[PDB]
């Protein structure tokens, strides 16, 4: 029932003016604007509003210890983060992070939640749906899949299908409202 | 967190710029090698460099391919490669290699023991 968004910023939140200034969206703000109206008993926790290229090792620091301060209240996780360093996060996280009591799941998208044809909402909703699944662990949603977030690499940097997991099976995969784990 | 250098393996690379590393205060190296991984064993001071410097820090390698990992025992450039003291990263992702590397270096600085732990599946990243 109860889930955190943590945001750190990314394209997912992005929102760039003519007049040249680049602004950025809270989570909450991502999430209402992605048009996700069903996520009931969720707060909101804007931890940073950056590109995720300017993330750097003390960030998952800051990251980790917002983390483990809210593992227990929480019934899963879910960190919206630009695409460029997610897997870095995601790994990191994985080893700072060691086997959480909870779903910890990093998203984003390749085309910011302002624009109508937007992965947002399929990344999104794929987060909520595994934060609610009781699998613990720190995971990556995208384009539809979950996968392990400490085997996550971006492999595509012009396309939906940005990320894969490496080496190793796929968790989960969505097939209309089902997440299939086979 | 501690510093890390990340260099692609290319033809003719020397030993150079990994002293240089070591002489700037990096405190571990990841190697991206060719295919299941290795080091020239001539044509170059690569070798020599390393087998000097991967007792000072560790000296990861991991592929610049994508996918299937590294395996050292494969081939010759693998296994002077870790004759040399070189460390082998599996199968891990290039993020999880880096990462997991970082973390380490922030609880020992004992190469042996990063070593031990490089090889070791701590979460899920690796197949020991």
């Amino acid at each position: 029932m109860k889930i955190l968004l943590i945001g750190m910023g990314g394209t997912i939140a992005s929102v760039k003016g003519e007049n040249g200034y680049e602004a950025s969206l809270s989570v909450k703000e991502v999430l209402d604007i992605a048009g996700i109206k069903d996520c009931e008993d969720c707060d909101f926790l804007d931890l940073k509003n950056v590109d995720s290229t300017l993330i750097q090792p003390e960030d998952w620091v800051d990251l980790a210890e917002t983390l483990y301060k809210n593992v227990k209240k929480y019934d899963g996780i879910i960190v919206t983060h630009g695409t460029d360093t997610l897997a870095y996060t995601s790994s990191m996280i994985s080893f700072m992070l060691r086997n959480p009591p909870i779903p910890i799941v990093f998203t984003g998208s390749m085309i910011p939640a302002t624009e109508e044809n937007s992965d947002a909402p399929l990344n999104l909703q794929t987060a909520i749906k595994f934060a609610t699944s009781g699998i613990r662990g720190v995971y990556v949603a995208f384009n539809g899949k979950v996968m392990l977030g400490v085997r996550t690499s971006k492999v595509r940097t012009m396309s939906r299908d940005a990320f894969e997991s490496i080496n190793y099976p796929i968790i989960a995969e969505l097939r209309g409202e089902d997440l299939v784990v086979n | 967190h501690m510093a890390v250098l990340v260099i692609k393996l290319i033809p003719g690379l020397s030993g150079d710029i990994f002293r240089a590393a070591v002489e700037l205060g990096y405190r571990g190296i990841v190697i991206e090698g060719y295919g299941a991984g290795g080091i020239p064993y001539r044509g170059s001071d690569l070798l020599q460099t390393i087998e000097e410097l991967s007792k000072e820090i560790p000296i990861v390698m991991t592929t610049q391919a994508m996918y299937d990992g590294v395996d050292l025992t494969r081939y010759k450039v693998g296994r002077l490669a870790l004759r040399a003291g070189v460390i082998p990263a599996g199968d891990m992702t290039k993020e999880a290699t880096v990462t997991k590397l970082m973390w380490i270096l922030g609880h020992t600085n004992n190469v042996e023991e990063i070593k031990v732990l490089m090889r070791k599946n701590l979460v899920g990243e690796l197949r020991d």
